[PDB]
């Protein structure tokens, strides 16, 4: 097992990518953590979202460079690898959202990245 | 002349005087750890862990 | 009187007819009305403070501790945590006129509560409220009938925006941005007549992008005749002004190819392995030259791309954005007049759009930037960028502007306006008045309720601008009825002048119709409501 | 009647509403009180303040910005949250001004209670306020002085200017040196405003005199394990690519054969394909790689062997910063090596800074990007260094894009109350007040900076008041002795780009809560 134990706060969720190469978590801080699972080394942390994150959801078809993180910011927010950027949010939920699900992605709201 | 500032407010000396209580306290209570002569403390955690 | 009923029979048997009727309350008759008029009357003396130029403003706190400084009255009912029905029933109608016109969201709870206050003393002496509210219906008719005749048209041509920016500053006058009044209407003017369909349609608002950023000032607001999105350039090199540039819009992220359905591409030997290897540089190179091929200066993608495709755009002199949202992609194929290409294959010259000027934007010490597209030929799409120093200003700048654009689209529906200031509501009054002395007394209670009713709006802005509001209001009414001009109003500005044709106050007829209507309409039902049965 | 005060309840259980007497009330309490809490830190005497957590971390940390001090406290005041709202925006359009912006709207609605109090409409207040406002701009304006032309006078602008942000914060005590240092790292940044191109790092131990700016640029990740450690003469090639099991981007692909051997081929054409772009890379001609991303041990060992020193994690910023220092393009392909410049400097070395290990970048190219070392006793120490230098560097940057400067020390609010004044002078009824009190509280904003020095606040502010009115528009608080002297003699220079948006915004937010006669609550959700 990797039992990284790298972290000062607790973990909300320790989603493993679909990639079998890398794991993605977030702390109790509302920021995201990519480690790799090889090396141990932290690749990138994603600020923003002060409120801590509830639910962590990789892209379905592979591609290990889109991710969806939600928490208590009542926010549903995309972020992209390649340039550690949030593309895409999201304001319709309004209370502390505990579970997302990616289809587009069902949060608890069907939000649609093809037209926000 | 003669009389100055007012200086109405208290609290700024308040919170002096506090800092360098504890800075003193601080000092003093390791002061006997110091020298050849001085001799080590025995701190237990929360945890349980004991350091000497 | 209340809790229902309570019988347990006569013959001491259990008697139970609703589930938890011991713990359900009740109203019968005349004192569910008073209360319903109270509760009413209290929302209506709470909006009334807020009603004209000198009208004040209400800080509102939800729940989770955000403040909202405003005016409009429909936010500040639909932000508002009540609990009784009839004040719900307000904030239904604040919520109705807001969305049929846009302005007068707060005169129509005045109008309400007033015409309720009156039913108050009309039901004490003994008259049916169907009655009442057929009356004030009758009344309502008459002075719709009266504002149709007393109003006057404007010319809403483009050459001439005169009249279309005095309506845009009355509309504005109540607000906080009345410090940059005219820029102001002259900015929602010219962003509702650049964006509308010229045959007396509709004014489609999705094509109006209203979008604020802090730092700044009020007077920094301006009109682009563009698309200002909230991205920059990929990388970091690439240069931060482009002129003259042929836009491409794609939808078609720049990653190899991917098919959708459940695929798998089996590898079995190392020339499989090598092939796959230049299958993929090939693809990159192929999908950057036929960007380039098209002569595009400009590239703009909706999904992302990589590092391969970002170095290869930022090599071949592309300037490119990527992740932009899908109705900003629409926006900016819009105003640059280029077409969506899903895919590099039909990507031609023809389908490149055209801006004069597309810039990054930097704002002081907060490494954010923004691109801005503008200079187009003849962009049908407008963003209206705010600028402030502090977002509560901001966002009720947003909803002014917002308001002088509904006000702008009302006057593209229809080009009849009416003179406001209260001089409306007083000749709609003093018509009441004299149809009202040919009915038949009975229904003539009501009618004379009605009118004065109708009153208040002149009593609030003179009690709100300092003015003695009897007196004021009586003067007023004696002036126009002693000489017939029905522009005589309230001077709230003290500009020395109680005319409000030189003072410019302009009002769509539209509006004073649809609030008149509503404020009737609301009134028929809660004097209709016998009963409450609330749990 | 009354939304709360009737028989009847319109409300649900915890929703409240407070009618103009209780809302002007609680507005007014809220602001002053973040007025007087945010002052006292204002001035070249002002004193810093201890912000202690409440949380599990318990962060400590000791500032004397407004902005901070604003930002890090549990507020409830509706009104207190438009001020720390305003005092934030204020600091991401400018540097400085958000101890000023917050006092000056305090001290406005102040004035506007004691208005209120003496029965006067507060539509009438913002009318002359909004008059006032106007008068004092355009009176700030005509007082401005442009010295962007000489580069000589520009430069002793910059000094002053640092000086003067400067001499407020805990940095007073090395002025000299830390106004040297940030006009440095400002003009090495050759007119960008980029203020993410300057990297603060702060390492614990030393003096604060001890901080200086590296000439070149200094690097905090590590190098490869037999890549050499020293490199003269360097060509640096900066990388965003993979490096690190790089896989082909078809995911829906699989190595599906039936043997091992097949496996054991793909294997090597996969570390061959890796070889291959290694080699790609030093067709360059490189003695240096930098890449954003990792870099695993076969492309190590295989830079090791070519005798190429390749440093590996360089974050998005890091590879920002080496491109704007070195001059080299940031790439992802390597088909075209013609195509792409490289970065260069005279020599890397690793260096002791305390007890960690940093690369640094000697002799760069181009430079225009900065490392300033932040050496000091504490962390609070440290962290209050950062944020006085990022309060000067981003002075300097909004200075250096308008160069426009107006002078300190209490002279231009004198300046534009002494306008305000003379307008309501000639300006009939409460409107004059109203003016009057707007005056009053640009008065008020010197009195407080010269009472925390404990001088004799109102002898000094009357003698500024009537060496303006008599013609002296360059007086000012001398607060080296406690009197009043030349502010361009005695070089207490602003940007003109901080006063107007100090002015502007506290008038702004003081017309904005003034407007508020009624406070309506929603139930909370706790
Ligand atoms: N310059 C003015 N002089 C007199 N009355 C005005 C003036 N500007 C606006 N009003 C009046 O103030 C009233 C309230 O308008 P406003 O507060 O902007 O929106 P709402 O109608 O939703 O309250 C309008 O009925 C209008 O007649
Ligand atoms: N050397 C000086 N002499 C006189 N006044 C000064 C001097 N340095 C700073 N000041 C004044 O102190 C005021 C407060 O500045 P400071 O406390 O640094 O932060 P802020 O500008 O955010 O309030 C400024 O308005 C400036 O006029
Ligand atoms: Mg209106
Ligand atoms: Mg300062």
């Amino acid at each position: 097992k990797k039992s990284v134990a790298m972290h000062t706060n607790y973990l909300s969720a320790c989603s493993f990518t679909n990639s079998d190469m890398q794991i993605l978590t977030a702390s109790g801080d509302g920021t995201c953590a990519l480690w790799d699972v090889e090396s141990g080394q932290l690749l990138q942390s994603f600020h923003g979202h002060g409120a801590d994150v509830l639910c962590l959801d990789l892209a379905p078809s592979e591609t290990g460079n889109t991710f969806v993180s939600g928490g208590c910011d009542k926010k549903a927010m995309v972020w992209d690898m390649r340039s550690g950027q949030c593309v895409q949010a999201f304001e319709t939920h309004e209370s502390d959202i505990n579970s997302v699900r990616y289809y587009a992605f069902a949060s608890g709201r069907l939000y649609d990245l093809r037209a926000d | 002349r003669g009389k100055g500032a007012y200086q109405d407010r208290d609290k700024p000396a308040q919170i002096r005087f506090s800092n360098i209580s504890a800075a003193k306290a601080v000092a003093d209570a390791i002061r006997t750890s110091l020298g050849p002569k001085g001799m080590d403390k025995m701190i237990q955690d929360g945890k349980g862990d004991v350091t000497i | 009187a209340s809790m229902g009923t309570l019988a347990f029979d006569e013959y001491g048997r259990p008697f139970l007819i609703i589930k938890d009727q011991d713990r359900k309350s009740r109203l019968m008759g005349l004192e569910a009305l008073k209360s319903h008029i109270m509760a009413a009357k209290a929302v209506a003396n709470t909006m009334r403070t807020s009603l004209g130029p000198n009208g004040l403003d209400k800080m509102m706190v939800d729940k989770d501790g955000d403040v909202t400084v405003t005016n409009d009255g429909a936010t500040i009912l639909s932000m508002m945590d009540v609990d009784h029905q009839i004040a719900k029933l307000m904030v239904e109608l604040s919520k109705s006129q807001d969305d049929e016109i846009g302005d007068g969201t707060t005169g129509v709870v005045v109008l309400a509560g007033a015409l309720l206050e009156e039913a108050e003393q009309l039901l004490d002496r003994g008259i049916h409220p169907i009655r009442i509210a057929d009356g004030y219906e009758q009344a309502a008719r008459v002075a719709i009938e009266h504002l149709d005749k007393i109003s006057d048209s404007v010319l809403v041509d483009i050459k001439d925006t005169e009249p279309l920016i005095q309506t845009a500053k009355t509309t504005l006058g109540s607000k906080v941005v009345n410090s940059c009044h005219r820029q102001m209407a002259e900015i929602a003017v010219n962003a509702v007549l650049t964006v509308a369909d010229m045959e007396r349609r509709d004014v489609d608002f999705e094509l109006i992008k209203v979008e604020g950023k802090v730092g700044g000032r009020l007077e920094d607001t301006k009109l682009i005749k563009g698309v200002i999105v909230d991205k920059d350039f990929s990388h970091p090199q690439m240069p931060k002004k482009v002129e003259d540039a042929k836009i491409a819009i794609l939808t078609c992220p720049f990653e190899p190819p991917k098919p959708k359905t459940k695929h798998k591409l089996d590898v079995t030997s190392v020339e499989d392995y090598k092939a796959l290897q230049k299958y993929e540089k090939e693809k990159f190179e192929e999908m950057i030259q036929q960007i380039k091929e098209t002569g595009a200066n400009l590239a703009i993608c909706q999904w992302g791309f990589d590092d391969e495709a970002n170095h290869l755009l930022l090599q071949n002199n592309l300037p490119a954005v990527r992740w932009v949202g899908g109705p900003e992609i629409e926006l900016i194929a819009i105003a640059t007049g280029g077409r969506i290409v899903p895919r590099f294959s039909e990507l031609t010259a023809e389908k490149l759009g055209f801006a004069g000027l597309v810039q990054e934007i930097s704002f002081g010490t907060t490494k954010d930037k923004m691109l801005v597209i503008e200079q187009c030929k003849n962009s049908r799409a407008v963003t209206i960028f705010i600028r402030g120093g502090n977002k509560m200003i901001i966002e009720e700048a947003k909803r002014s502007l917002h308001d002088a654009l509904c006000v702008i689209r009302n006057l593209i529906r229809d080009n009849r306006v009416v003179y406001g200031g209260g001089a409306a509501e007083i000749s709609c009054a003093l018509a009441v008045s004299q149809e009202a002395d040919k009915c038949p007394t009975l229904e003539q209670y009501a009618m004379r309720a009605f009118a004065d009713a109708l009153e208040v709006i002149p009593m609030a802005l003179s009690e709100n601008s300092g003015m003695n509001p009897i007196q004021t209001m009586t003067e007023v009414r004696a002036r126009q009825v002693k000489e017939m001009n029905p522009a005589l109003g309230i001077d709230c500005l003290h500009k020395g002048t109680n005319d409000m044709k030189q003072q410019h106050v302009i009002e769509t007829l539209i509006g004073k119709k649809q609030q008149i209507s509503l404020a009737t309409q609301m009134v028929r039902m809660i004097l209709k409501i016998d009963d409450i049965r609330k749990p | 009647a009354s939304l709360s005060l009737a028989p009847v309840n319109i409300f649900k259980a915890g929703a409240d509403e407070e009618r103009a007497e209780t809302a002007r009330l609680t507005s007014f309490i809220g602001a002053i009180a973040i007025g007087d809490l945010v002052k006292s830190t204002l001035g070249p005497k002002g004193m810093d303040k201890i912000l202690l957590s409440s949380g599990r971390d318990a962060s400590l940390m000791v500032t004397n910005d407004g902005a901070t001090i604003l930002k890090n406290i549990g507020v409830d005041n509706p009104a207190a949250k438009v001020l720390v709202d305003m005092s934030r925006v204020q600091d991401d359009e400018v540097g400085d001004g958000t101890t000023s912006v917050t006092v000056l709207a305090a001290e406005l609605l102040r004035e506007a209670e004691s208005l209120i109090a003496k029965k006067i409409h507060p539509q009438t207040i913002i009318a002359g306020w909004r008059e006032a406002t106007k008068a004092a701009r355009e009176a700030l304006l005509s007082s401005a002085v442009d010295h962007g032309s000489d580069e000589v006078k520009f430069r002793q602008d910059l000094m002053n200017i640092a000086g003067t942000t400067l001499s407020s914060k805990l940095l007073t005590h090395h002025k000299d040196h830390f106004t040297k240092l940030a006009v440095e790292a400002v003009l090495r940044l050759k007119g960008s405003g980029n203020l993410e191109a300057i990297h603060i790092i702060k390492k614990l131990g030393g003096s604060l005199a001890d901080s200086y700016l590296d000439e070149g640029f200094l690097l905090d990740k590590k190098i490869g394990v037999n890549q050499p450690k020293r490199i003269e003469n360097a060509k640096i090639l900066i990388a965003n690519t993979g490096m690190d099991t790089d896989k082909i981007k078809i995911f829906g692909s699989r190595v599906r054969v039936d043997s091992t051997a097949k496996v054991a081929e793909i294997e090597h054409a996969e570390k061959e394909k890796m070889k291959e772009k290694v080699e790609r890379i030093l067709k360059h001609g490189i003695n240096c790689f930098i890449n954003r991303q990792l870099i695993y041990n076969y492309p190590e060992q295989l830079f090791g062997a070519a005798g190429v020193m390749a440093i590996e994690h360089a974050d998005f910023a890091g590879v920002e910063r080496l491109a704007l220092v070195t001059g080299g393009e940031i790439a992802s392909t390597f088909d075209h090596p013609e195509l792409v410049k490289l970065g260069s400097c005279k020599l890397i070395e690793e260096v002791m800074i305390g007890e960690d290990k940093l690369i640094h970048f000697s002799g760069v190219a181009l430079g225009e990007a900065c490392t300033i070392v932040l050496r000091g006793a504490t962390q609070q120490i440290l962290d209050e260094a950062e944020r006085s230098l990022h309060d000067a560097l981003c002075v300097l940057a909004q200075t250096v894009k308008d160069s426009r400067t107006v002078y300190g020390g209490g002279c231009s609010e004198m300046l534009m109350a002494h306008a305000v004044t003379q307008l309501a002078n000639r300006t009939p009824g409460k409107e004059a007040v109203a003016m009057e009190s707007y005056a009053k509280a640009l008065r008020m904003l010197p009195t407080i900076i010269a009472d925390n020095a404990g001088y004799d606040s109102a002898d000094l502010v009357a003698q500024l008041r009537a060496a303006h009115s008599e013609g002296n528009t360059t007086a000012g608080l001398d607060m080296r002795e406690g009197t009043i002297g030349d502010m361009a003699i005695l070089g207490i220079t602003e940007s003109f780009q901080v006063k107007r948006q100090v002015l502007l915004s506290a008038a702004e937010a003081a017309e904005v809560i003034l407007r508020v006669d009624n406070i309506i609550k929603a139930a909370p959700r706790k």
